[PDB]
RNA sequence: CCAUGAUAAGGAUUAUAAAUUGAAAGUGUUAAUAUCAUAAUCAAAAUUUAUUAUUUAUAUUAAAUAUGUAUGUGUAGAUAAAAUAAGAA
């Protein structure tokens, strides 16, 4: 059960049917799916002349950003430079402290996968464990 | 970056076990289902194939005709003609009382996979074999149909004189 | 020939109850019809089936008669005997025609669908390029060509 | 053929490059505890043998544990003792197949114990694995069948001496030559163990009643302890080398020939697929897949659907009639045959079930009939131990029970119209076409099938014995010999159910006739009056519910006495003679599937018996 | 009239292949081109499955689009002929007019004076007798007369 | 002659525009001889079927006549 | 290339074989070696850009 | 096909075919003849026993 | 990263690796003896270029088209073995290899 | 009744 | 835009040139008789002359075995976006659907 | 949190005829009881939640970024819909 301001606002009216490719709330579940074929067509400009997006680049006399946008495309400096890399992901922040060169041209929100397999074993309720279990995510 | 052999998190996140049935809520089994059609009951399977005819099959099999009668080859129409009189028989009236059954009807809850369950086991078992209304066999006498390939129109040389 | 699909085979009942949309449809009646001719069989049966059918059609969308109500129940048994005759003939008829596209098949070297019987050199059934890699009723499996039933030259 | 190859593959007198167990690259590794899956048992989750190799293995000796089982070649499509019927059907054969291959999947993914299959005879195969694996312990479980007995007696005769095999001559070699093994055999068939019952086996009474009277004392031991042994084998190493690839996993390319491969129906000598091919209707809805997984999921399913109904009716404390029509009945008995699931997993659950929902007070009865059924298979099994050889012999185990019973008498054509279910009586009929498609018959069809054969028409008792063994993919020999003696008034023994005519079974179990009509459908017309006798109907009867005695439904075996003056050829519709669909239902034309089926469409036969032609 | 069918199937209940009802993709509907929106097998809605191929106004669109193409490509085969341009003294006295641009104005008749009443904007004028305007410096004719035959010429047809 | 109006389709090959159609054909043949409308009248030529499809509905799973899943 | 135009047009050139290594008995990439501290290039903008 | 002994009683006992009358004297004879005959009989086939009715009362009592 | 590298490699490879021939050998244009008919053409005009084109489905189409010869024929009345069905490689005689193919490599379906 | 055989 | 046009080819114009160049290299005749005044090949559409494009294609393979896409996103007009949907119909004034501006 | 009221879904007997097969008994947001309350989209986001018709094997990723998953005898239990331009007695 998510837990947010606009979940007692709005209702989610059950499994309601909306138009194609206008959900409201938008969460890109597919970011990091991989295909090798449709490597540099998927999640990312169509076109390769594209200039990278505004929010790749500072414009104001800024004072500092805690993290930077997923669509913010990994560049080689990113790695070369050896700076800190933060992108905002459930729970908190993915903080990139291993760089490489194989995800250079690619959106952040990409490289991170936005659905973690990963399960907290400890915020589990009794009842969530045990229907956990029996979809047999839990032992 | 030299991806290290010692995953720690990665692998243990109880991987999830290989389903177990099919179908609907991966719960369906592998039993022989009605859909299967039994292959030695008479020259067609049982339950039929929805075969669907068209026109440029109707074309060919005029085309191949046309060869078949210009080569002479009359084989094929004589079995053709033989299966035809065979199976093509008038089926005789069935005596009064002679119903096909009907599944019992309840209003609380009607079960409809077991309604069209009996119908389709009904009709798999009454196989063309066992059609005792439609005539067959040699002992049967038919006055619409030629009997024998001699008295066929392409053995006109015969009837003379 | 050209629907290679596995199918599904619905019972005969189900494929006469249906009134002229696929089953009495003057489209496939008349095709059948002329492959029957070309083939140079009389057309009985299914001459048989399209008086019935469309008389049936006609009289369709009136009330059934009125009844005083026959105590010893011969009307409705003569009725039921009517019904069963008219739907004996018309299987007569739908077998009549699943065999003889069969045969027209095998002897114009037509590939059938999936898991389908034809007299001539193919007894067990055709599998061919199908979504499972078994014969789906032998169990069997198949090479990856579907198969070659007929020769090679025409 | 296939056979000799293997042997000569694999029982030569070295064994070739292509067949060697990789030598492990340590050396406190070269040491393994083997332990070897008989036919009795398919599991992981309760086997005794292997929790115990795990223990000793975690203890000390050779820690990697290795896993072998051999399919044998002689109980598949070699001859019966009469009547040529296979000792496996292809139906069986196909189960076990999968079973083995579900077990060897489980094993070799999730414990990760390499399972080495061997094909041919076990007495050959496994001493020389286990001096080819260098092993300290073999464990296995204890076998008490004919045909399985002697060959667990020499499997362990030889590997106590370290004995081998020579090819075909079979020239058993000493343990010096090369191209302290111990052997330990655990009882684990039975659902309680032997010496804990309450009386010894030798001086247990005949009779299930006093059985049914000793469980209720007995013990039943818990399988906790077992399945952490079995759980301890996860951090227990093991050789790793002989752990599938991903391409043999896949089926890219054929196992390694060290690593076996299982045999194919078409090589183990049937032939003939399409003669032994059973084209009718289906009426059972339920079916069991092979695997302990999914004999668990069953038991699972069965009681949250609560099948207990089938056990005893709601309220109803007096044992009540069962209906084989319905899906209700818990159809585990071809899982306990083939041993996938154990009994004591079975009855732990189900005393689990009853612990959870004994607020209904009626579970607990449920529960107890559940668990006589049990004991009346462990009984059954104690009845086999005791008879031993003596019960597979003419006449049954005891003949002095058997003076009522008459000279047992055979013919051919009987047998086989009775194994294909051409009998009149439409409860023989719908008992067999479910034997024979199905999986199983319910207890009621066996029987009444097994009285048919032996009391009804007098044949001999084995035939239908052989033949039960042939179709029920549930099969177990002592309990199947003992209950076809008992129901043919072979063992005649007071205090138990007794033996109860066809007619009797039919009219009480099925009187409605919603098993008949679900079978038979053909018969759907005839009224509920006569549906257990279609024989007694006018020309107008059977005109007006459009079945045809003969033409439509077979005439039945045994006539009215009257019948062979007013009866003419015409009507008695001869099915098994010269040039008849029987004849040609087979490509080379030898009949089909029946009597003699193994002798007849038979590649490979080790026993030359008598072939005659009709 | 066309007896094709141009319009795409709802999306419904599964398809499966029998008489009367077939497979909504089953590489017979609207030529081979549904392969484009054909997704085989058991397909997971969680996590598996292309939106677009889902979406009726798309796929509606899809084959709009193809059936588009089927119809321009049977009218350019229809289109033996081509264009050339002529500077309006060398044509023939029945195109040194005015002729509106398409869909302009009222379609126009090729001079109805002399009982023509034939659409200006499609009669088609044969290479022999344009020869000599098209080629002027040709010399010698490389495309022969056209042989036109005599109507009240006495032949078989007027029963000799 | 006939003219199409309304809900114009390219093939109108189907039982109901054949209906419309020779109810039209009736019509004018009414107009055109005066005592040709009895046995057209008699014959139920001249009747108009007022039956027409059920409109569309999204509260429909189809649209026009199937309900939703019901639990 | 992608596969939709041309496949037959991908070689072998176009895999750099020194990134990864690669098993022996069965084809497959065991793993990456790291490419950040050995890689040097002399135009990490394009020469045009000249600070 | 098996005989059957017309002194002794088999262990298997097979009914022998009734014998209906080849005329009827009263319409209430012919009707009894249709009835036995099942000429009246619903064609509907049994699926549920009443002895699941029967053992619903039974668990209700 | 190591998955990505190597579903390029195997990505690659297949697209290079000969496959098996797309055309079904029991339709109207594809039925004659293979020394007769639209082999002859093949064998003797483009065999060259269906090996440098490694007999993937569409190379093979397009070459069609372009030889001539044919006409509509490879539309109209030529058929091809399904989408799955030609990616096998040059000798399977089998069925299932489809299922055979890796699956930790993220090539979208292509071995 | 739409159709009737004498046979 | 697609589809994209192929690298032309010289003697590809007409039969006898590609008879003359790519079969016999004995045909008498260089070409077609080509008039004096310019053809327009794709008469509807005016092409930038001395450029290589295509025509429509005359075969039905072509069309479907060319690289031609499918629509995947939504689809967009150039004026119709401002009303958001066939549904959501944004209307500025009630003015007739029929209505003339003079 | 609580802080009065108000619209929904749910077909069983008034019928042919110049005619419609959707109900009033109530569904989150709305008008009197108070007494720490800054919880609100302007993008790129976090399934564990009863109430939802997905495309099945000739040709398959181009424009806002848009789904990598589950081939397994049309296959258990349980359950959904329709007698209105359609064809059912
Ligand atoms: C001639 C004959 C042969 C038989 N052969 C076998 C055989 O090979 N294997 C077999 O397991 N049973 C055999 N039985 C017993 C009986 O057929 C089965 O127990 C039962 O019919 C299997 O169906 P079920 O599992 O749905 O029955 P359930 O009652 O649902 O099964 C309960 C379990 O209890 C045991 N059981 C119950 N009744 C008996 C019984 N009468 N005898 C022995 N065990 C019983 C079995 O393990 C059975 O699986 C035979 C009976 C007869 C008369």
């Amino acid at each position: 059960i998510a837990k947010s301001a606009f979940g007692f606002y709005l209702a989610r009216r059950g499994q309601r049917k909306y138009p194609f490719l206008r959900r409201p709330h938008i969460k890109n579940t597919h970011s990091m799916n991989p295909s090798a074929p449709y490597f540099w067509s998927f999640m990312t400009a169509k076109s390769q002349m594209a200039f990278l997006p505004e929010e790749n680049y500072i414009t104001g006399d800024w004072t500092g950003k805690f993290f930077v946008s997923k669509r913010q495309v990994y560049t080689l400096q990113h790695a070369t430079s050896g700076a800190k890399v933060r992108v905002k992901s459930f729970p908190s922040i993915f903080e990139f402290n291993s760089p490489s060169r194989w995800n250079i041209g690619k959106e952040m929100n990409t490289l991170t996968k936005p659905r973690m397999d990963l399960i907290d074993e400890q915020m589990l309720t009794k009842k969530q464990r045990l229907d956990y279990v029996r979809a047999g995510l839990l032992p | 970056t030299a991806t290290p052999e010692r995953f720690s998190v990665l692998g243990t996140t109880h991987p999830k076990p290989k389903r177990t049935g099919f179908g609907r809520n991966n719960k369906m089994r592998s039993k022989p289902s009605d859909n299967v059609a039994w292959y030695d009951k008479g020259p067609v399977e049982w339950l039929p194939r929805p075969v669907r005819l068209t026109y440029d099959h109707l074309d060919q099999l005029q085309q191949w005709t046309m060869r078949a009668t210009l080569d002479g080859r009359t084989e094929e129409f004589n079995r053709i003609r033989d299966l035809h009189r065979e199976w093509s028989q008038h089926p005789l009236m069935p005596v009064l009382g002679d119903v096909e059954p009907k599944f019992p009807l309840n209003l609380f809850k009607q079960n409809h996979r077991a309604k069209k369950r009996f119908l389709v086991r009904w009709h798999k078992a009454n196989t063309p074999a066992n059609w005792l209304w439609m005539p067959r066999g040699p002992t049967v006498v038919t006055p619409l149909h030629r009997t024998n390939p001699t008295q066929y129109p392409e053995n006109w040389k015969q009837m003379v004189q | 020939n050209t629907f290679l699909t596995s199918s599904v085979a619905t019972p005969p009942i189900s494929v006469i109850r249906t009134g002229p949309k696929w089953w009495a449809h003057p489209e496939r009646m008349v095709r059948q019809k002329l492959m029957y001719f070309t083939l140079g069989v009389d057309q009985l049966p299914l001459r048989r089936t399209a008086v019935i059918q469309r008389d049936l059609q006609r009289f369709h969308m009136c009330k059934p008669p009125p009844r005083v109500g026959d105590s010893t129940g011969y009307k409705r048994s003569r009725a039921a005997q009517l019904n069963t005759w008219y739907r004996r003939i018309q299987y007569q008829e739908y077998h009549m025609q699943h065999l003889f596209t069969r045969h027209v098949w095998g002897l114009l070297r037509v590939y059938p669908g999936n898991t389908t019987k034809i007299q001539g050199k193919a007894d067990d059934g055709y599998v061919g390029y199908d979504s499972v890699p078994f014969h789906r009723y032998n169990r069997a499996p198949l090479p990856f060509p579907a198969r070659e039933l007929y020769e090679r030259r025409k | 053929n296939y056979l000799s190859e293997q042997d000569a593959l694999y029982l030569s007198p070295t064994t070739p490059e292509e067949a060697r167990v990789p030598s492990a690259l340590c050396p406190q590794l070269s040491a393994c505890v083997m332990v070897v899956f008989a036919a009795n048992d398919m599991r992981v989750h309760d086997n005794y043998a292997l929790a115990l190799a795990a223990t000793r293995a975690e203890a000390a000796g050779g820690l990697p544990v290795i896993a072998v089982t051999v399919v044998d070649y002689r109980m598949f499509a070699q001859p019966s003792a009469v009547g040529g019927f296979f000792r496996q059907s292809p139906m069986r054969a196909r189960f076990f197949l999968e079973t083995l291959a579900a077990l060897r999947y489980k094993l070799e993914r999730e414990l990760r114990i390499p399972l080495l299959v061997r094909c041919g005879r076990p007495e050959d195969h496994i001493p020389r694995l286990v001096v080819e694996c260098g092993a300290i312990d073999v464990f296995l479980t204890t076998q008490y069948a004919p045909h399985e007995k002697e060959v667990h007696n020499d499997i362990v005769e030889a590997i106590n001496q370290r004995r081998w095999v020579s090819r075909d001559p079979t020239a058993g070699y000493k343990a010096i030559e090369h191209d302290a093994p111990v052997a330990h055999s655990v009882w684990q068939t039975t659902l309680v163990h032997i010496d804990d019952l309450p009386v010894p086996v030798a001086s247990m009474v005949e009779g299930e009643r006093w059985y049914h009277d000793d469980v209720t004392t007995a013990n039943i031991r818990p399988t906790a302890a077992f399945d952490r042994c079995i759980n301890r084998l996860s951090d227990l190493p093991a050789r790793g080398d002989l752990l599938p690839t991903t391409g043999e996993l896949s089926g890219l390319e054929p196992p390694p020939l060290y690593r076996g491969r299982a045999p194919t129906l078409v090589e183990l000598g049937y032939g003939s697929p399409e003669a032994f091919i059973e084209e009718e209707v289906i009426a059972t809805q339920s079916s069991h897949p092979p695997g302990e997984d999914a004999a668990i999921e069953r038991v699972l399913d069965w009681l949250m659907d609560g099948g207990m109904t089938s056990m005893l009716r709601y309220g109803r404390d007096r044992r009540t009639n069962t209906k084989m029509y319905s899906q209700r009945l818990s159809r585990l008995s071809p899982y306990l045959s083939c041993g996938a699931l154990s009994p004591r997993r079975f009855y732990e659950e189900l005393r689990r079930f009853t612990s959870e929902h004994l607020r209904d007070n009626f579970v607990q009865q449920q529960y107890r009939e559940a668990l006589l059924r049990l004991s009346r298979r462990d009984y059954w099994h104690w009845m086999g131990l005791r008879y031993g050889p003596l019960l597979f012999y003419e006449y049954g185990p005891r003949p002095e029970h058997t003076d009522d019973i008459a000279d047992w008498r055979h013919d051919p054509k009987i047998v086989q119209k009775w194994c294909a279910g051409l009998t009149g009586i439409p409860f023989a009929d719908a008992a067999m076409r479910e034997l024979t498609l199905t999986g199983f018959v319910a207890d009621e069809g066996r029987q009444g099938l097994i009285w048919l054969l032996s009391r009804g028409y007098g044949q001999d008792w084995r035939l239908g014995a052989e033949w039960l063994e042939r179709c029920s993919i549930d099969y177990d020999p002592f309990v199947c010999y003992g209950n076809c003696a008992y129901y043919s008034e072979l063992v005649r023994d007071d205090f138990g159910e007794t033996v109860r005519n066809i007619h009797w079974l039919a009219h009480h179990h099925d009187q409605t006739g919603i098993y008949v009509k679900k079978w038979l459908p053909q018969l759907s017309k005839i009224p509920p009056v006569y549906i257990h006798r279609p024989h007694v109907l006018t020309e107008r009867m059977q005109a007006m519910h459009g079945v045809q005695l003969g033409k439509n439904y077979p005439y039945p075996l045994k006539l009215w006495d009257g019948a062979q003056y007013t009866l003419s050829s015409e009507h008695l519709t001869t099915y098994f003679s010269e040039g008849s669909q029987w004849h040609r239902k087979a490509k080379n034309g030898a009949g089909g599937s029946g009597y003699a089926e193994a002798l007849r469409h038979g590649t490979v036969i080790l026993e030359p018996h008598q072939l005659q032609s009709s | 009239v066309s007896t094709g069918e141009f319009d795409h199937p709802p999306f419904q209940f599964r398809q499966r292949h029998t008489f009367n009802t077939t497979p909504l993709h089953d590489a017979n509907r609207f030529g081979g081109r549904t392969a484009y929106l054909r997704e085989i097998g058991p397909v997971n809605i969680k996590k598996q499955g292309r939106r677009f191929k889902k979406d009726p106004r798309t796929v509606q669109f899809n084959v709009d689009v193809w059936c588009a193409q089927q119809t321009l490509r049977k009218r350019w085969k229809q289109r033996d002929w081509e264009v050339i341009e002529i500077p309006f003294r060398l044509v023939p006295r029945e195109q040194q007019r005015v002729i509106p641009e398409l869909y302009t104005d009222i379609p126009q008749m090729t001079d109805p004076a002399r009982n023509d009443f034939s659409n200006i904007r499609n009669k088609v004028y044969d290479r022999e007798e344009l020869q000599g305007v098209l080629f002027p410096a040709a010399g010698a004719m490389l495309y022969p007369p056209l042989q036109r035959v005599d109507k009240q010429a006495m032949t078989l047809d007027k029963y000799l | 002659h006939i003219v199409s109006e309304g809900h114009a389709m390219p093939s109108i090959a189907n039982e109901i525009a054949a209906f419309a159609l020779r109810m039209a054909v009736a019509n004018a043949l009414v107009k055109l001889i005066p005592l040709t409308r009895i046995p057209l009248k008699k014959s139920g030529l001249l009747s108009v079927d007022r039956r027409r499809e059920r409109g569309q509905f999204p509260g429909y799973l189809d649209g026009k006549k199937v309900k939703r899943r019901f639990a | 290339n992608r596969p939709e135009v041309a496949m037959h047009r991908n070689t072998v050139g176009l895999l750099p074989a020194h990134m990864w290594e690669t098993d022996k008995k069965t084809g497959k990439v065991k793993s990456v070696k790291d490419s950040v501290r050995d890689y040097q290039t002399k135009t990490p903008y394009p020469k045009w850009v000249q600070l | 096909y098996l005989a059957s002994s017309n002194s002794r009683v088999d262990t298997l006992p097979v009914e022998r075919p009734l014998s209906h009358a080849v005329t009827f004297n009263s319409d209430a004879e012919a009707e009894d003849q249709l009835k036995w005959e099942g000429f009246y009989a619903e064609p509907y086939v049994d699926q549920a026993p009443t002895s699941d009715i029967d053992d619903m009362a039974h668990t209700f009592m | 990263h190591r998955a990505l590298a190597d579903s390029l490699r195997a990505y690659v490879e297949f697209s290079t690796s000969k496959r098996v021939e797309p055309w079904d050998a029991r339709f109207k244009p594809f039925d004659r003896i293979e020394k007769d008919g639209v082999y002859v053409l093949m064998r003797y005009m483009m065999e060259e270029k269906l090996q440098l084109c490694n007999y993937h489905h569409r190379p093979v189409k397009r070459l069609f088209c372009n030889i001539g010869l044919m006409g509509p024929q490879i539309t109209t009345k030529a058929r091809w073995k399904p989408y799955r069905f030609a990616t096998n490689p040059a000798g399977t005689s089998k069925a299932e290899r489809m299922y055979q193919r890796d699956k930790t490599v993220y090539t979208h379906g292509h071995n | 009744i739409s159709y009737m055989e004498d046979v | 835009r697609f589809p994209p046009t192929p690298s032309e080819t010289p003697a590809t114009q007409d039969w006898m040139a590609y008879t003359a160049k790519y079969l016999d290299k004995q045909f008498t005749i260089s070409a077609e008789p080509a008039p004096v005044y310019n053809v327009n090949k794709l008469w509807p559409m005016q092409q930038i002359p001395g450029k290589v494009d295509q025509t429509p294609f005359e075969e039905d393979q072509t069309w479907l075995l060319h690289s031609i896409p499918v629509q995947q996103l939504e689809m967009h007009h150039h004026e119709k976006d401002l009303q958001d949907l066939p549904f959501i119909n944004h209307e500025q004034f009630p003015r007739s659907l029929e209505w003339n501006a003079p």
